[PDB]
């Protein structure tokens, strides 16, 4: 009840405390670890199936 | 004098809504315009694994991105080998539900819970050869929904008794234990890191937790119903939330706030399961229509369909190398897609 | 075999044995019917899953003769969390345990009949009613301490119906208070239906031996319509 409320109270405290940023600095971070990483992604270009282990 | 207590938490809230509100600039949509879409991402299933008898509930890729763990109803716990699609291993399991599995890192341990309230240990390096529980995780007063493993020794074991541990195999002892909830944590998911760990529940609430303070750092609450599914992007910075309401939710950690709505006015049916590929541009998502439909995660657009199973999609993964997906579904069947 | 796979082949040994135990595994599991033990705790669910540990994590193995059963014994209740009813959803049939001695809880146990029976994720499946703690009900009804008419308003006009099995010496206003309440359960088996599943009653008490027979006896019968609808004869 009470204890429950002022733990509330100070979780919500906590969260506010976090310094937030920009949208466009968080997708401009995404958007660059996708084009940086994009080779090392198998499922994105089609890897030759001589190196797809999983190949039929 | 609990209404003080009230108004006072309303407005903290009220305070975190119109912080992230003027933190709100723009959205992914504006910033990724250029980019060429991925295409038509064709995936066909290289190999299907059929030794179940009952629905599979949950998977596990392995660290080496070739032997998956499958637990299904009919009280197994195999361990396949998705090369040269053998077995390796087989668990008779006490509790006919397996609702939750995993593999480990290092690759000597495997584990299985469910509605017993048990999160048990099985020890893939036997003397003889034969796995056996390890230890018995008990604590708990609610079903076992999602294990995972740090380490060879740490393991955090969400549950429907509104909390998630982060049980010591060594001691088997709860460290700490993350309370906070308000329902049942159907799913979490750690970072790359093992530093930081998020979860879902029923309360259509996505929580950070943090592993080495065990706080609740932040709550990326924007779902509007029961969050089945929840994943990690590799950077660590973000992650996608499936719901029963349809719909894949890209939320941000840096920014407290979600980025993009991965939904389609075709699918109606919630979601299970959800991954990223290995670049994180590819969101695969399971689906209660039998099929998996991978959406482009940086434009929140349907890059492909992965359908061909008989049943309800119940677990994906992808591999840590990003090389071959693999979906379980209810129809006793779980496909290693590439 | 060949380029000399020479771990490749032991590995292929090894899944040969983990495949024989699956498929021996596979007959136990085919063989073995499934039910789905719904009730509230007051029904004395408890009594008769004790009964079954005696003659053969809420589990229940138990064999009677050459075939095996497994309860999942999930609650299915008004209050517990138990939404494991899609999950374990093809059984071959359901237990619905009901306190027939309690009248106040009687009408919730009616709503909970209700839900399950047209919950449209458990319609194919058949209902095994075990009308549970009677001989509590027959002693109320033998005194005047309670009544039906107290929360059922219905109790009067109603005659015991014809063929309702006799039981010799049992005091009849207690038998034609008994087939009111299992009528009373079968009046909701009757609606939303097209035949496809039975509500197979039972008026059982926590000292009977007899349940698993009975429970073998409705599974045999049930999977002979369904059998016998499946083949298009009835």
């Amino acid at each position: 009840s009470i204890a429950q409320a002022r733990k509330l109270v100070e979780q919500l405290k906590m969260e506010a405390n976090i310094d937030r940023i920009k949208v466009s600095k968080a997708a401009a971070d995404l958007m660059a670890y996708c084009e940086a990483h994009a080779k090392e992604d198998p499922l994105l270009t089609p890897v030759p199936a001589s190196e797809n282990p999983f190949r039929e | 004098e609990l209404d003080q207590l009230r108004q006072e938490a309303e407005q903290l809230k009220n305070q975190i809504r119109d912080a992230r509100k003027a933190c709100a600039d723009a959205t992914l949509s504006q910033i990724t315009n250029n980019i060429d879409p991925v295409g038509r991402i064709q995936m066909r299933t290289r190999r299907t694994l059929r030794g179940h008898l009952a629905k599979i509930y949950a998977m596990h890729w392995g660290t080496d991105s070739r032997l998956l763990v499958s637990a299904s109803q009919d009280g197994k716990l195999i361990i396949w080998d998705s090369y040269t699609t053998n077995k390796v291993h087989a668990i008779p399991l006490r509790s006919s539900w397996v609702m939750t599995c995993a593999y480990a890192p290092s690759g000597n341990y495997v584990a299985c819970g469910g509605l017993d309230n048990i999160c048990s240990i099985y020890n893939l390096k036997t003397r003889e050869g034969n796995v056996r529980v390890s230890r018995e995780l008990a604590g708990h007063t609610g079903y076992l929904s999602c294990c995972r493993f740090l380490d060879d020794n740490q393991i955090v074991t969400s549950s429907g008794d509104t909390t998630c541990a982060l049980w010591d195999i060594e001691t088997g002892q709860q460290t700490t234990t993350f309370t906070g909830h308000t329902g049942d944590v159907m799913s979490l998911s750690l970072a790359p890191d093992t530093r930081l760990f998020v979860s879902g529940a029923c309360d259509a609430s996505a929580k950070l937790w943090d592993v080495r303070e065990g706080m609740c750092r932040q709550t990326f609450t924007g779902h509007e119903s029961d969050i089945n599914a929840i994943c990690f992007f590799p950077n660590g910075n973000a992650f996608a939330t499936g719901s029963d309401d349809a719909t894949c939710r890209l939320f941000d950690l840096r920014a407290d706030q979600e980025l993009m709505t991965y939904s389609h006015d075709n699918i109606i049916c919630g979601i299970t399961s959800v991954s990223f590929s290995k670049s994180g541009r590819l969101l695969l998502a399971g689906y209660d229509d039998f099929n998996c439909n991978v959406w482009d995660a940086l434009k929140a657009d349907r890059a492909g369909v992965l359908a061909g199973h008989d049943n309800r999609v119940s677990c994906l993964g992808v591999t840590d190398d990003g090389m071959a997906v693999a979906t379980g579904s209810w129809d006793s069947f779980l496909k290693i897609w590439n | 075999g060949c380029t000399l796979s020479a771990e490749d082949k032991a590995a292929v040994e090894r899944s040969k044995m983990i495949e024989k135990q699956l498929q021996k595994d596979k007959q136990v599991y085919r063989a073995t019917h499934r039910l789905l033990l719904l009730g509230a705790d007051n029904s004395g669910k408890s009594t008769i899953v004790k009964q079954m540990r005696i003659l053969h994590i809420f589990e229940t193995k138990f064999q009677v003769d050459k075939v095996n059963f497994h309860m999942f014994d999930v609650g299915g209740q008004r209050d517990e969390r138990r939404k494991w009813i899609q999950c374990f959803n093809d059984v071959t049939a359901i237990i619905f345990v009901v306190d027939s001695s309690d009248y106040n809880r009687l009408q919730e146990a009616l709503n909970d009949f209700k839900s399950i029976w047209n919950n449209r994720w458990l319609r194919t499946i058949s209902v095994i009613l075990f009308l549970n703690k009677q001989d509590l009900l027959a002693e109320k009804v033998l005194a005047g301490k309670s009544k039906i008419e107290d929360y059922f308003p219905e109790f009067a006009r109603y005659t015991t119906p014809e063929d309702a099995t006799p039981e010799p010496g049992e005091d009849p206003r207690v038998t034609r208070a008994k087939y009111f309440i299992r009528d009373e359960f079968l009046r909701i088996s009757t609606a939303s239906g097209d035949g496809r599943h039975y509500c197979y009653p039972h008026f059982t008490c926590a000292v009977d031996t007899e349940n698993a027979r009975r429970i073998f006896n409705d599974c045999k019968d049930i999977i002979l319509q369904m059998n016998l609808r499946e083949y298009n004869l009835v």
